[PDB]
């Protein structure tokens, strides 16, 4: 390290990234859905040789009491000793709370799962959805790998239908599984500044030499659910509004490849 | 229900004003650097501790000091007493506000020490992260800690489909995005940039530019606060 | 450092002290009531640079199982990273415990916080009383402090006015406010054994080279409801006299400045 | 309803009374010193290690040792079982202990080094700070720790209108005040002093005389279980 | 220490062992039983000078949900500093919590203490029953002492009769009191392996220079409820036979030592 | 109700058989070695650091290498989401794999270092330590640490009477034992024994001498993924 920064500005000066990626190429990128199979959902991505794996498990639970009428999403990321040796064991660190944070947001605020569709009983009864990322491997932009496995697995997801029986008053939990209602595909796009240059997908060998980062989280409708420059550095206007635009465009290519993952675990 | 109208928000704000601020720099004797802020209902504290001797070891760089930033909200802050201690809304503004800080402060100067950055929010209406942002670099001023800039930063909102400035606990809460921001202003280098909500690419690209101004206004008053140190300093 | 112990102790053998302050004298003190508005109640007290804040936030909550009789108070001292090097983040330590405890007995034994006119319904709905103390500057004497602002921040308070329907079962919450059943007001004098001499409100720099510390808090009706001896050091017991003695006279002049201040808030 | 009557109290004793005190030195293989107490219902042990190696050094006194003490209840100690770990009430008695246990060593004689303190409640029955210090001074003694004097502690407290020694559970729950002192008796220095409850000056102060004189039997208690150690070791 | 293992090897080629024990002898045991008065069960066990004190203390509460049909047991191991410089304070490490669980599988498993007579209302109120265990004295082989002061409070247990009102609902909490349902008295019995030879209830001494260990509980019956291998080392299948035989053999004669010193407490 | 019959067990497999056992190794980047298994239901990933510079050196062992071990469940992983973080049961499996892995190393080669092993269960279904041994194992040998064998585990466990190979969840939850074991295979070196349940000594005996033939079964799967990395390596 440091001898790194050096060489990756240079090549970065030529048009060049170490991996000889383009500035606006994501890493090859593999995910694969339905992984777990006793969880409700669960997608394992692989953007080039990060790895993560989110795992959907839903419950019944009391919603909370500001909203009765919606049901309930928690996001945790893991960032497991095994998968860095800058990961240590105990609480969310800092970063392991913001990615966590932001992935939640991108989801929450673009409504992509909607907990309104998740009510059972109002006030009382409403499917509780846990998204737990689990990083398996470290190898840069942990944001765009844990956004594109949580949507998936969020997609890949079915949960028991539940049912209300209004003699009784029971709830009763049925063999028969259903969709989460899914409704969009929110998907980080994240860019790392190096220098004056803009690379998206950070690997980890860029994010060790980067000024600061910022990731772009947009939806198939054309909407922003989050936006979160992190680390250092600063951006300048236009290299946000570069940013918004190149992440609209590279989402797009993901969600295809999100959808297509999706569907062949159908088959 | 209806946070603007008529185009006067609830307080009486047009879209683009901004809540009172007023700001004062050297509050506390302990810091090494210190400024509190009114900006709205928020008022926080920021101090600021030295460079000092970094523990523990393992932690120094060698070549720069760090900066380590820990926001806080005091349990009577928000209207629900908050259960004291972090939680992971103060653990991510605390790493963002490092974020925001840090490419202000010229670290290399201060190798294997650390820069402490404390903000309290002893009362809380939107917008604390900007608030404590803007407290932190008149704290970073007040300590006599080398700066590129200091860091100005304020919020932009869409509230009843329209994009307004400096949301207001209410219009946070039933707004439809926040996007606070913080820069730079010399060079107009942005240093925080969040969005909480949904936007299309034109609402969100308005709401950072309209952000931003109201971030070189909160600058103005950031400088007039250290105005107001230099003056009170030059006696005798 | 070390230096200043022998400053400070030739001093205190001249009658003097480094501030000019005479050995009863407190510093210069600033009560200021009303000061977080969205707060119940809240006081910030000025003990020459020593700063503390205290918020009153109150909610309605279930009471204790032993005591069904009684509202609820619970008193806590954050001592913040920010008020001085010595403050390190995370739970109370012992100092942090120590100053909430002390400070809470003191209202809690004078009753100076009535928790019986906080019933509303009995053993099932009562009023709970945080007293959430913010130490922002530490240069000693965090025990006066403290305790001045706890007191003057119960003054403050202003409570919502609570009605149970006795028609639905209902408790309804009014706008309309009422102040806290505060019915006493304890202080809290401390001294700072230095030598063999006693001084009470000690500065930080007091404090550095004290042999121990006593907190006598006395009510207006000439009662003690806390003793701590605090620190290492031993008292003698016509010291331990001395203390409770000059606590009173000091007590009321504080309390004067307390209720001033509590009045000042109301016009 | 009715801890005095006639002027007997519950278990019998009248007003200046101390419950059964049993104390034994040296019960423990592992600490440097130990000492067990059965002070009523209490069932108290104390251990000390060493003077030792500080870990971590940035603790270590260039000059002297430090004190550390550690109070704790066992779940099994009190009536409603106690879930494990320290509270805040055993550790502000940890922290008074300490500042009672202190004044009586010489800490200078053993720079860079930790004195530790454990006091562990087997059973609880009011008193368990007082008898905690009294077993802890046997405890330093029996670790061979010089020290200017032991520490003896006793309370006193009013219950029904009248100021008792050595409150039992029952009475200092029904009480008005608990009054626990320790002191240094040769010189009378009181090193632990609080008072919980409600009383006038002339109550506190007689309440402060009484603990004291139940202090000074403590003391001879203390000294016979020394006298006792003392000619124990004596064989050979 | 280092010294000692070569010591601690050699005497062990000759048959012999530092305190002149066989290889198959228990040190001096005590067990007293009823010690801590206000628990409700309690035992103090010597293993030498290893010395630990069980509590066991009762309430009514909720069985789990999995279970409407059996009381409670939960086992903590407290490794208080005072026991050993090698204790540290803070939540329990993987010793004490590795000596809970082994002891607590060892009577759960052998339903020692039968959790279904322990049931008040079904689904609703039943026995719960703490087992603390506060080890005073680290001078080895803890977990055979624990499971010894486990089992004798257990014995020694004496929890207050309820019962269930079926005109009224209430359950009735009576003065009166009775044995818990404690029908098998499971000892473990805990070999340390150094070089080729077991030795049984190794000392601290013998502890800090084995191989391995391994702890074998059974009951009166011939069964065997817990196995634990703990620490390294490797054990040989035929080590392992005779490790349980030999702990029939060892625990058959601690039982009597346990019923001895029970029965004593109710003279 | 019914887990035999006839003699078929609820997937199909008789009483000595195993849940299919799928093994890779060399699965992570980062890990210093790895290894990936499926064994049944279970899916475990196991990663090796390094041999490494101990933090903190007050760790360290001057003559040897520590092995540490992390076991831990992803919330995921059982059909009761778990809370993250562990719990006293993933502590005492950690501590009780180091238990057996630890005889396998040759830690006075790497001395004053930590050999960290980490093992996340991804899915759980009875057996997750046995299953963790054996990837961890794969792992080591993975990192190019040198070994006196393998370990290779395998529980033995009695269901409906009768002493069965490789309990699944079911079996496990309806069983009356579960014996886990760990072996160096060759030298029969038995490094991990727990027994849970309630078993004559006949029948624990036969459930080791069984879960030990589980244990050799699996060794020559290990082997193969080793052969299979050692072909894989073999380009060019
Ligand atoms: O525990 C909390 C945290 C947040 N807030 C309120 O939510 C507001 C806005 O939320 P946001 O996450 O956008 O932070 P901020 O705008 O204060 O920087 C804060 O100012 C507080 O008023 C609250 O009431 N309780
Ligand atoms: O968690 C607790 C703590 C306190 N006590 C009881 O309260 C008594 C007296 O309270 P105090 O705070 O005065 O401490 P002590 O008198 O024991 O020094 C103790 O001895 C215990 O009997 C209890 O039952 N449970
Ligand atoms: O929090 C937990 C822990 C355990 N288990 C299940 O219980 C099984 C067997 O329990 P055991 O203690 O014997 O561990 P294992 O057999 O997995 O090594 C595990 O594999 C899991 O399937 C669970 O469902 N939730
Ligand atoms: N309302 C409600 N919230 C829950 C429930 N379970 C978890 N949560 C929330 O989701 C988060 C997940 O925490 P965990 O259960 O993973 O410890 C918690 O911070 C908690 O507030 C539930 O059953 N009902
Ligand atoms: N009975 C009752 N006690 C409370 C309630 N809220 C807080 N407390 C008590 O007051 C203290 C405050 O803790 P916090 O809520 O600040 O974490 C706690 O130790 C708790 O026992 C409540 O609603 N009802
Ligand atoms: N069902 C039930 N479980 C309890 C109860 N009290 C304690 N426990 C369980 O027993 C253990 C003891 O924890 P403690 O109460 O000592 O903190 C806990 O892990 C908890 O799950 C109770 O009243 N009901």
């Amino acid at each position: 390290a440091g001898i790194m920064r050096d060489h990756i500005i240079n090549l970065l000066k030529e048009g060049k990234r170490i991996d000889d990626r383009g500035f606006e190429d994501y890493r090859p990128i593999e995910i694969e859905v339905g992984v777990i199979e006793k969880a409700e959902g669960s997608a394992l991505v692989k953007l080039g040789s990060t790895q993560v794996l989110v795992g959907i498990k839903t419950s019944l639970g009391e919603p909370f009491p500001d909203t009765p009428n919606m049901g309930v999403m928690t996001t945790n990321v893991e960032l497991v000793p095994l998968a860095s040796p800058t990961f240590e064991p105990g609480p969310p660190d800092e970063r392991a709370i913001e990615l966590a944070r932001v992935i939640d947001r991108g989801i929450r605020e673009s409504k992509a799962l909607n907990l309104e569709k998740m009510v059972i009983v109002p006030g009382k009864i409403v499917r509780v959805v846990f998204i737990d990322v689990h990083v398996l491997d470290h190898d840069g932009n942990l944001m765009d790998a844990i956004g594109i496995a949580a949507i998936a697995a969020l997609l890949n997801a079915r949960v028991p239908k539940v049912r209300y029986n209004e003699e009784t008053g029971e709830v009763e939990t049925l063999d028969e599984t259903e969709p989460l209602p899914v409704e969009k595909i929110p998907v980080p796009v994240t860019f790392a500044k190096i220098g004056n240059i803009l690379v998206v997908d950070p690997s980890l060998d860029e994010e060790l030499v980067m000024d600061g980062k910022i990731t772009i989280t947009t939806d198939e409708t054309g909407h922003i659910s989050a936006v979160q420059k992190s680390e250092g550095g600063a951006f300048k206007l236009e290299e946000v509004m570069y940013a918004v635009e190149t992440a609209f465009k590279k989402a797009e290519e993901i969600r295809k490849l999100i959808l297509e993952a999706v569907e062949k675990a159908k088959q | 229900k209806l946070i603007d109208e008529n185009g006067r928000r609830i307080d009486g704000r047009k879209k683009y004003e901004l809540r009172p601020i007023k700001m004062e720099v050297g509050v506390l004797k302990n810091a090494n650097g210190s400024a509190y802020i009114e900006w709205g209902k928020n008022k926080i504290i920021a101090a600021v501790y030295g460079p000092r001797e970094l523990h523990p070891k393992h932690l120094q760089r060698p070549d720069r000091a760090i900066l380590r930033v820990r926001y806080n909200m005091a349990p009577f802050s928000v209207e629900e007493r908050k259960k004291p201690g972090p939680d992971r809304r103060s653990i991510e503004i605390s790493k963002v506000i490092k974020g925001a800080l840090e490419p202000a402060l010229i670290l290399e100067m201060f190798p294997r020490t650390a820069i402490d950055v404390f903000i309290e929010v002893l009362q809380a209406d939107a917008g604390t992260r900007v608030a404590g942002i803007t407290a932190a670099s008149l704290a970073l001023a007040d300590a006599g800690i080398p700066m590129r800039d200091l860091v100005a930063a304020c919020a932009a909102g869409k509230i009843e489909g329209e994009i307004v400035l400096d949301l207001n606990k209410e219009e946070d809460n039933y707004g439809e995005a926040d996007v606070p921001v913080a820069i730079m202003p010399l060079k107009n280098d942005i240093t925080l940039l969040q969005m909480d909500g949904y936007l299309t690419k034109d609402e969100f690209i308005e709401a950072v530019k309209l952000a931003i101004k109201g971030a070189k206004a909160v600058y103005q008053k950031q400088r007039e606060a250290l105005k107001e140190k230099y003056l009170k300093i030059a006696q005798e």
